């Protein structure tokens, strides 16, 4: 559950192919995380919003 | 010689596997309906909005 910032920083971290571990039921960003991920969308900011 | 049948058909350890036999059945069963229905779950769950 990071702070909405920590998504920018994860991004940093996607490019540096370091495998990442994500917690269902932590928190708000983690468990938006999970279906978001789950589900690739091109154009969703209503959604994400 | 059919009553030394019905006493062996009604064995404790028979029962058991007829048990077992009968619980991989289902098992094999149930998941792989289980499994049909997460697939489908997911597909009817990202026309979300």
């Amino acid at each position: 559950n990071g702070d909405p910032s920590t998504l920018e920083r994860m991004s940093r971290a996607v490019e540096q192919a370091a495998p990442w571990l994500i917690l269902a039921g932590s928190g708000g960003i983690a468990d938006v995380l999970a279906a978001l991920v789950g589900q690739p969308h091109l154009l969703v900011p209503q959604v994400t919003e | 010689l059919s009553t030394m049948e019905k006493r062996r058909r009604d064995s404790e350890e028979e029962v058991l596997r007829k048990t077992a036999h009968r619980v991989d059945l289902i098992a094999k069963y149930i998941g792989g309906l289980r499994e049909q229905e997460k697939r489908i779950k997911c597909l009817e769950s990202q026309a979300n909005y």
